[PDB]
């Protein structure tokens, strides 16, 4: 049955599961040391807003075209 | 200690199965006792750790600082800080009194004997014996008594205290011929709470402070040796519930309405608690606005008594309901405000104008000043100002802080006291557990309710 | 089975809990976030 | 033997064989709401218009000065006379006593005085029905909640015109120009309030949903389930056991509430404490304490400064900020 | 072993430690 | 600041304060410990 | 079934694995509920940590650029895009995920997988009460929140100009949309959701009440001062005396329940009436079907300086609202107002 | 001619309350 | 069935079910006459 008082208690568990954790936090670590999260969900780094063309909040301000206009609009 | 089965009282009400175990209760006062020492000496020690000499005590979020300078410790002329070794000394004997009782909590809590009674007879009690409840509460009012004559011989041959009423800016001064004038003692009692009388924290100078020190010092001690060498009478053991849980209860009443009281003084009082060393009060701060927008337009050449608002009643000044005159805006609201920066400034007619026209100070310009500039005014993040404003000044006034708190656990504390008045008239009564299921009430009345 | 006891390892991850949460309460007053 | 007056009249207040129990918490409650009452529907009728903001620019208020259910409210006293206690024997005449908002005034006191006596006497009939005695504390959230808007609001503030005006449009008033001056949105304890009346409708629907679910059998189709219960009954009336198990199957076997006493704890504790808690929110924000402040919170590596959610509350805050009392500042920072 | 409740932690657990080693990350990132 | 004999002592009175919440989940640890008995 | 033969087929083996004793109850409908329910709160807790809203509002809501729980939020697309689905397929994103993102697909992502979640906890509600033999009143409460849900994360900003005005799940940005409700709706003074905050509030103090009444009208079964323990699963008595708390509330309030099922459905029934005119009026606004003016007191009003009212004083505000919050919430319309033209009172 | 309509409408909804009070439906025991 | 209608029912409307709704329409009054009026 494994009533969640013997397996968190467990050692098996314990020994198994004390590299899984932190080796976890270190993937999740290095997912944002890395700008892997920058680059994959398209958030802009904190020195790269603003570029030489806008000094402003973008608009998208197209629909069909909202794909290559954010493309221009944003950091590369 | 115990378990369940042996007490009826589960873990979330532990600290009830030792009701009736005097020594466990005595090891957990003193322990708590240890605690409260403790934190009083980490947190002044912490607080002259993070202590800056030109900033005031009330930029820096300091609470206990304000109350040893208040009581006239390492300050002089004015409010800056000539030392901060008296505050270095009051939280280290803080520090180690904190540890000498916490000795004695976890002594008495884990190896101390179970029940004073059969061995101790002076200490050990139950508590339907009202000659001995008595006798605790008479040595315990011996105590407050003499605390209270603490303070009174500290500000009487200790040095003095701090008066922020004496002149040039305010100083520590040695307290002569205190008030002890009944009539004057006890009209702060007998006064109305609200506006123009404020109850007691309307005491307004440091003669009224010291001697209703004085008063309740002795009345203290006086009911001390009253309450050891009496029994209670008839009358009040009809009154009353005579469980440890209802002392408990009174206690809980008590100290709330302290707790609101305090909350107030910290809020509107300024002789206690010195505006230098707190900040300004919200009456202040908005008489200071007024004032030093008073001052700066006429040192840019315009007229004070004319120039009404846009509502046709004065920018600056305007008559308060009762006729004197008082500082123009919405801080008429706050007309009822005291201040050594305003009285210098107010005569018989309220603010008097060619006195305010003339007799401006550069001290009392400069405290308006910055009463204008460290209003209390703030957010949770300790952003000051209003919740509009932006984040740059790193300011919420001790005020703030000690008004809040004090509000909450004074709140608390009446819930506390409702429901251990509720469980100790129910426990009296045979209530506590439920409803007999075979002799219940109800059933024995008629119907229709 | 059971050589751990519960309390302690409860214990110990309430103490990582605790420390995330100092640790997050702590870095909004630095760096990105921090009004400064 | 009791044939004493006093004794005769103790008999009468605390008898319990009353259509409505007095006590003598109950002999102060009455004529003290009573008379709250009665000022009350008065002053919402035909009370002449009140001078709230101390500017002379008196706020109609009543029925019978041109407001509808929605609008009528009974005007906050005047800025003017701040906290100073001001009764009928105060004024010179009825006439100033309604201009300087007299009404609200006696009103809230007289109130504040019921709710409290009205407490007190839910705990005295809690006691002599045998009862246990802490209906009282959950009834301690509500009047603590209308001392924060009445009593501790106004007291933090300097004047009974910041108290909440005693209507529907004044409350909303009275919203918009607390969120403007203080941010109460993100304040933690409102949050907790929020979260409580939530939990208050979630949970209340949720009990009512699994008693109902589990209602055994007496009745027909032709009769309304209502009367498959008897009043007075020893047997209960649904299946607790058939409930737990639809709720552990449904969202965690083990994190279900067992005890029927436990779960009707948690059913009073949950709202009642946040609903504490918010009101110490109101209470704090007496003292200006106010809500988060996230303004300019993130800036970039240059320095500019990024708009943010909170910072279009902020822009929402500063148009209720500046609309809010649009006469009666002098000043530029708002400090009164 | 792998059962239904294994899968059921899993997709909670897994990436709300990799997420909280993400914040912490973050957290310390200056600007 | 603390006294210049008290300055390398700081750092461990800057901790202090925290003792008190400490003692109440040591009250719950304990609980735990004796299994909520 | 029913006294047939009926041979077992693929469908009654998928039915009997699904309908068991499980540490979760999956079921038919949780082939909706897990995934669904599973890709909204996992969107949301992805948007909220590294997913932008830079380019659809130029606002900051994510933990990556430094923002806390209170301030972060997935933002609804551009009002440019209207009512567009977002699909990452579909035309604006053109398969490509990372420019998805930024330009507002998540809010489209998060909202229909949190409808269809919806819909498969009902479904859950209902096959779950079968399953158990009960009657389906979890689901019919569970109706209301539904309700509330589609009316104001769906029918409101189809109404509106597009998805942009949409709630964006976060919590200042609640806070943003419940604000804008004020200035732009006057939502305080709609009769609908007036009745929405009278359910929640009476059904906040009937759980309080009836969780106090019962909690302090209970029979002894003691022999212990703790009275958790004096309650066994499987017995035939009333736990609380029901004449007791009736006498109780009877000579305090003046009108007390007298039965136990009319009690329950009443708590039941507050909540469920007020989420749903509260759903109801947001139907209306959808339409900008507002009830913001009172014609007879703003023409009073405009005919005389002299009448003011609370009224009067949050028609000011909501002007306030509108115009200082316009330029920095609608990038969309251009509104470069200059601090000229805003409206402005007194000092502050 | 609203404000009678208003205070007919609130005391029609008091006189209800009042009838609900004192003129409610005796419950039994039974 | 018969000549007479099986299916007779009565209706039933105790004096608690006329007070919920005697305020429920008087509140419906209460709330929305500001509002027809307007
Ligand atoms: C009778 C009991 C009624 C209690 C509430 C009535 C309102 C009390 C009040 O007006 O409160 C304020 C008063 C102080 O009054 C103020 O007193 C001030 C006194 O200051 C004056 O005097 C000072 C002297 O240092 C300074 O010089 C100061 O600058 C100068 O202006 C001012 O006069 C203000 O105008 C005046 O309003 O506090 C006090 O009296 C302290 C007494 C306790 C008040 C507690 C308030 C909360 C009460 C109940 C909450 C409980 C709820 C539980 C149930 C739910
Ligand atoms: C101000 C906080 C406080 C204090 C002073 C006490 C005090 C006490 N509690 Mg208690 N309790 C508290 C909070 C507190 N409690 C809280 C918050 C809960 C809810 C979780 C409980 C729940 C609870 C239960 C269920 C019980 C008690 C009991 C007791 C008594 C005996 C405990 C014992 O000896 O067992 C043994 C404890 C230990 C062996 C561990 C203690 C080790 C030390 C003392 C911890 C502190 C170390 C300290 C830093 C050393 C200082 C030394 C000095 C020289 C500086 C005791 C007097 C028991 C009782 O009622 O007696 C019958 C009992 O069963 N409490
Ligand atoms: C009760 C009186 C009191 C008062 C008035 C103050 C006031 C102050 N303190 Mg202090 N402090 C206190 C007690 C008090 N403290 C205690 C008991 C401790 C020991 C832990 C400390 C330790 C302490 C430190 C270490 C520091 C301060 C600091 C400060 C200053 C800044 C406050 C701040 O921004 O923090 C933030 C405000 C809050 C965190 C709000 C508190 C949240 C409440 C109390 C809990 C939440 C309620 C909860 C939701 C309800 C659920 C109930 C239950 C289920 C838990 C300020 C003047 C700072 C300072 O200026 O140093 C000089 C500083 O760093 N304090
Ligand atoms: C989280 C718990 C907590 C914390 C951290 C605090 C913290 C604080 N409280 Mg407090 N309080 C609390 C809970 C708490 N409180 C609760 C639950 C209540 C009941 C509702 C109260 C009610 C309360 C009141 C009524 C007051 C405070 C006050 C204070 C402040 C000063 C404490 C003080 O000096 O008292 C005093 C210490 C003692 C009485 C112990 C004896 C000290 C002796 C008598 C002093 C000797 C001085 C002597 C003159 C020195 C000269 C020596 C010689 C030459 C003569 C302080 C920051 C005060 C305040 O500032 O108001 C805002 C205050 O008046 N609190
Ligand atoms: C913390 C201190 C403390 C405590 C807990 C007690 C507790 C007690 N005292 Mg007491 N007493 C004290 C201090 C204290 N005393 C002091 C300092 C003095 C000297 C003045 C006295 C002198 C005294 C006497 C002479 C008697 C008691 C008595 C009693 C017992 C019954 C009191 C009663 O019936 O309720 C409260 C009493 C009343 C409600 C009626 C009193 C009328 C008013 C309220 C008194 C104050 C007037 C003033 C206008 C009130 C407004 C102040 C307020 C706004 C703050 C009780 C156990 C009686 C007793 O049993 O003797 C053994 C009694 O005869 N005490
Ligand atoms: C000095 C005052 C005081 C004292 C001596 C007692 C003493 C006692 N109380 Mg009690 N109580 C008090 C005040 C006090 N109470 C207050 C102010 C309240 C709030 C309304 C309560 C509410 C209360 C309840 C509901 C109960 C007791 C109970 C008890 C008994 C067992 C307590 C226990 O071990 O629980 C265990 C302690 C814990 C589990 C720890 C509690 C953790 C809290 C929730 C965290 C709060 C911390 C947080 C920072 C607070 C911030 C709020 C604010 C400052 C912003 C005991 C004799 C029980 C009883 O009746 O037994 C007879 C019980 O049921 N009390
Ligand atoms: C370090 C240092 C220092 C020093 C100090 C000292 C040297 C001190 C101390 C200390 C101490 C020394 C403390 C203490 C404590 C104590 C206590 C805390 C006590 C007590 C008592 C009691 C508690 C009693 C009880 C009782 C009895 C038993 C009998 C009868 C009844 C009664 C109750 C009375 C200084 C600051 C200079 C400098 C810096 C450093
Ligand atoms: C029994 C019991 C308990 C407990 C209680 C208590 C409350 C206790 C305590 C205690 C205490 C109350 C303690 C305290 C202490 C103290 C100490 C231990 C100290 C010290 C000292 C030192 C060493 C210092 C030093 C210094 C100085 C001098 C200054 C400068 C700096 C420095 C810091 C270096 C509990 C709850 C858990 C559970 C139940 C039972
Ligand atoms: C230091 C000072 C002062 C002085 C003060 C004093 C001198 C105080 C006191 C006082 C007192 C001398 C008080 C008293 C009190 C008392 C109370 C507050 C009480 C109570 C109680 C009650 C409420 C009761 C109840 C009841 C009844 C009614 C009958 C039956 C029984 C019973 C219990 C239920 C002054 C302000 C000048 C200035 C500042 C500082
Ligand atoms: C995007 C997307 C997707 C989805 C995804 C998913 C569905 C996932 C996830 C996820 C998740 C699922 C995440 C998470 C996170 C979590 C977290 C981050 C947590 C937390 C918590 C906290 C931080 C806190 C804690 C605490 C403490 C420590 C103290 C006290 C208590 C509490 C609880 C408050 C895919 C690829 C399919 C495709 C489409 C789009
Ligand atoms: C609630 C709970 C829990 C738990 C959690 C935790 C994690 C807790 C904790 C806790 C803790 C974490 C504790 C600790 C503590 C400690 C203490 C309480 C101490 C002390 C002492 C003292 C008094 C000190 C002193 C001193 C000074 C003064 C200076 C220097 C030197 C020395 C250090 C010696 C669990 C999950 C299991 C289950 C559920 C419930
Ligand atoms: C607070 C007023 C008292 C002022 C003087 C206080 C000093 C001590 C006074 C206590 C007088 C003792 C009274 C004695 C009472 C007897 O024990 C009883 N009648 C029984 O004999
Ligand atoms: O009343 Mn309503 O709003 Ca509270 O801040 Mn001051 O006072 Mn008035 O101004 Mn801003
Ligand atoms: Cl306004
Ligand atoms: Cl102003
Ligand atoms: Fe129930
Ligand atoms: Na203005």
């Amino acid at each position: 049955e494994r009533p969640f008082s013997d397996i968190l208690t467990s050692i098996r568990y314990w020994v198994i599961h004390s590299i899984t954790v932190p080796s976890l936090f270190i993937a999740g670590w290095l997912f944002v040391s890395t700008g892997l999260a920058y680059d994959v969900f398209g958030s802009p780094r904190p020195n790269e807003y603003f570029t030489e063309d806008r000094q402003d909040a973008p608009l998208i301000t197209d629909r069909f075209n909202a794909l290559e206009q954010v493309k221009k609009l944003s950091a590369q | 200690g115990r378990d369940q089965e042996t007490t009826g009282f589960a873990w979330w009400a532990g600290n009830a199965r030792l009701i009736n175990l005097s020594g466990k209760l005595l090891g957990a006062h003193v322990a708590h006792a240890g605690l409260i020492v403790f934190w009083a000496g980490a947190m002044n020690l912490f607080e002259v750790s993070h202590f800056v000499p030109e900033k005031p005590m009330y930029e820096q979020g300091l609470i206990l600082l304000p109350h040893i300078a208040t009581l006239g410790y390492g300050v002089g002329p004015g409010g800056e800080v000539l030392d901060t070794f008296p505050y270095f000394v009051s939280g280290v004997l803080h520090l180690i009194s904190s540890a000498v009782l916490g000795f004695g909590g976890v002594y008495h809590s884990l190896i101390g004997p179970e029940t004073l009674e059969e061995s101790y007879p002076f200490f050990g009690y139950v508590w339907k014996d009202k000659n001995k409840m008595t006798n605790i509460l008479g040595y315990h009012l011996i105590i407050l008594g003499c605390g209270a004559w603490l303070l009174v011989l500290k500000a009487l041959y200790f040095g003095g205290v701090y008066d922020t009423w004496a002149p040039g800016g305010g100083d520590v001064r040695i307290i002569s011929n205190p008030t002890t004038n009944a009539a004057i003692i006890f009209g702060y009692i007998v006064k109305s709470p609200f506006g123009g009388d404020g109850w007691i924290v309307s005491v307004d100078n440091l003669e009224d402070i010291i001697g209703g020190h004085i008063w309740i010092g002795t009345l203290c001690i006086l009911g001390g040796i009253w309450h050891i060498y009496t029994t209670p009478w008839p009358w009040a053991r009809r009154a009353f519930v005579w469980s440890g849980e209802a002392y408990l209860s009174y206690s809980l009443a008590a100290v709330s309405l302290m707790g609101f009281t305090a909350c107030c003084f910290a809020w509107f009082n300024n002789t206690a608690y010195p505006s230098e060393f707190y900040g300004p009060t919200g009456p202040e701060a908005s008489q200071a606005q007024a004032f030093t927008f008073l001052v700066r337009d006429q040192r840019l050449g315009a007229n004070v008594a004319s120039a009404q608002g846009p509502t046709g009643l004065g920018k600056y000044l305007m008559r308060s309901p009762t006729g004197e005159i008082i500082f123009g805006g919405e801080t008429m609201r706050f007309w009822d405000f005291r201040g050594p920066w305003v009285e210098p400034l107010r005569g018989p007619s309220g603010l008097d104008l060619v006195k305010l026209k003339n007799d401006i100070q550069p001290w009392q310009e400069r405290r308006a000043a910055e009463y204008m500039t460290h209003a209390p005014l703030g957010s949770l993040n300790s952003v000051g100002g209003v919740a509009t404003e932006i984040n740059a000044v790193n300011f919420v006034s001790p005020r703030s802080w000690l008004a809040t708190s004090h509000f909450c656990l004074g709140f608390f504390f009446f819930v506390g006291h409702l429901w251990h008045a509720g469980r100790a008239r129910a426990a009296a009564a045979g209530f506590e557990k439920g409803i007999d299921r075979v002799d219940e009430p109800v059933l024995s009345m008629r119907p229709l309710d | 089975i059971g050589r751990i006891p519960l309390w302690l390892v409860g214990t110990v991850v309430g103490l990582l809990a605790i420390g995330l949460l100092a640790i997050f309460f702590y870095g909004s007053y630095v760096g990105l976030g921090s009004s400064l | 033997e009791n044939t004493s007056l006093w004794a005769r009249f103790c008999e009468w207040i605390t008898s319990t064989e009353n259509r409505l129990y007095i006590g003598w918490f109950g002999v102060i409650m009455i004529p003290t709401l009573l008379t709250a009452i009665s000022v009350y529907i008065i002053a919402f009728i035909a009370a002449p218009p009140v001078d709230i903001d101390g500017i002379r620019e008196p706020v109609s208020g009543s029925l019978l000065y041109g407001n509808n259910i929605i609008t009528g409210a009974v005007v906050p006293t005047s800025n003017a006379i701040g906290l100073h206690f001001y009764p009928i024997w105060e004024a010179a005449s009825l006439d100033e006593w309604l201009y300087n908002g007299g009404p609200y005034q006696l009103v809230v006191c007289h109130f504040f005085l019921g709710v409290c006596c009205y407490m007190g006497r839910e705990w005295e009939l809690s006691y002599r029905l045998g009862m246990r005695p802490w209906i009282a504390v959950a009834y301690s959230a509500p009047v603590a909640a209308a001392t924060a808007v009445f009593i501790i609001y106004p007291i933090g503030q300097g004047s009974f015109s910041d108290g909440m005006p005693l209507g529907i449009s004044g409350t909303f008033n009275f919203m918009i120009v607390f969120q403007a001056e203080h941010n109460i949105l993100m304040h933690p304890f409102h949050m907790f309030g929020v979260a409580g009346v939530f939990g208050g409708s979630l949970f209340s629907a949720m009990h009512g949903s699994l008693v109902t679910s589990s209602l055994i059998r007496e009745t027909t189709e032709n009769e309304s389930a209502n009367a498959g219960y008897k009043f007075g009954q020893e047997e209960e009336t649904y299946n607790i056991v058939a409930a737990h198990g639809y709720f552990g199957r449904l969202i965690f076997q083990y994190a279900s509430f067992n005890n029927s006493r436990s779960l009707h704890f948690f059913l009073a504790v949950w709202p009642v404490v946040c609903i504490w808690l918010t009101a110490l929110g109101i209470s704090t924000m007496a003292f200006n304490l106010n809500g988060f402040n996230f303004n300019q919170s993130v800036v970039d590596s240059n320095g500019r400064v990024l708009n943010t959610w909170a910072d279009i509350i902020n822009r929402a805050n500063l148009g209720m900020e500046v609309m809010h009392e649009r006469n009666a500042h002098n000043f530029p920072l708002d400090l009164a | 072993i792998f059962t239904v409740r294994w899968l059921a932690i899993h997709a909670i657990a897994v990436p709300t430690i990799f997420f909280l080693g993400a914040i912490t990350a973050m957290q310390f990132i200056q600007r | 600041k603390l006294p210049e004999a008290y300055a390398p002592f700081s750092p461990i009175v800057d901790v202090l304060p925290i003792i008190p919440v400490l003692f109440i989940l040591l009250a719950f640890v304990w609980q735990a410990s004796v299994s909520f008995r | 079934i029913g006294t047939y033969q009926e041979k077992r087929t693929w469908f009654d083996d998928a039915d009997d694995w699904l309908r068991q004793d499980r540490f979760v109850f999956v079921g038919w409908s949780g082939l909706l509920l897990l995934p669904c329910a599973y890709f909204a709160v996992g969107g949301w807790l992805t948007g909220c940590t590294f997913v932008t809203s830079w380019y659809t509002h130029g606002l900051a809501s994510s933990y990556i650029e430094g923002c806390n729980f209170l301030t972060a939020a997935v933002s609804t697309p551009a009002n440019s895009l209207g009512h567009s689905l977002l699909f990452v397929w579909g035309p604006e994103a053109q398969g490509d995920l990372t420019r998805w993102f930024q330009l507002g697909g998540l809010w489209a992502f998060v909202a229909l997988h949190g409808a269809f979640g919806l819909i498969g906890f009902m479904l859950r509600q209902f096959e779950i009460a079968r399953s158990v033999n009960l009657r389906p009143y979890n689901a019919i409460a569970f109706s209301a929140p539904i309700a509330v849900f589609v009316s104001v994360f769906l029918i409101y900003p189809l109404g509106q100009s597009g998805w942009f005005f949409a709630p964006s799940f976060g919590v200042a940005s609640i806070f943003r949309f419940i604000l804008f409700f004020q200035g732009f709706h006057n939502w305080t003074l709609n009769p609908f959701h007036m009745m929405g905050v009278a359910g929640v509030l009476g059904a906040a103090l009937l759980c309080a009440i009836h969780g106090a009444t019962v909690e302090n009208t209970l029979f002894e079964d003691g022999d212990g001062a703790n009275t958790f323990r004096a309650f066994n699963p499987t017995q035939a008595e009333e736990t609380y005396s029901m004449v007791t708390a009736n006498r109780f509330w009877s000579q305090i309030f003046g009108v007390a329940f007298s039965n136990k099922r009319w009690l329950h459905f009443f708590m039941l029934f507050v909540p469920v009436t007020g989420l749903w005119m509260s759903a109801l009026g947001v139907v209306g606004l959808a339409l900008n079907l507002r009830a913001y003016d009172f014609v007879s007191q703003e023409i009073r009003a405009a005919e005389d300086p002299e009448f003011e009212t609370f009224y009067t004083k949050n028609i000011l505000l909501n002007e306030g609202i509108r115009a200082w919050m316009a330029a920095q919430d609608q990038p969309h319309e251009k509104l470069t107002l200059p601090e000229e033209v805003l409206p402005r009172g007194n000092a502050l | 001619m609203e404000a009678l309509v208003y205070t007919f409408l609130l005391i029609g909804t008091l006189g209800i309350i009042f009838f609900s009070i004192f003129f409610r439906e005796p419950p039994r025991i039974a | 069935m018969a000549r007479p209608n099986p299916n007779k029912q009565v209706v039933e409307l105790n004096r608690s079910s006329l007070y919920w709704g005697l305020l429920l329409i008087f509140v419906l009054a209460v709330l929305f006459s500001s509002y027809i009026f307007n």
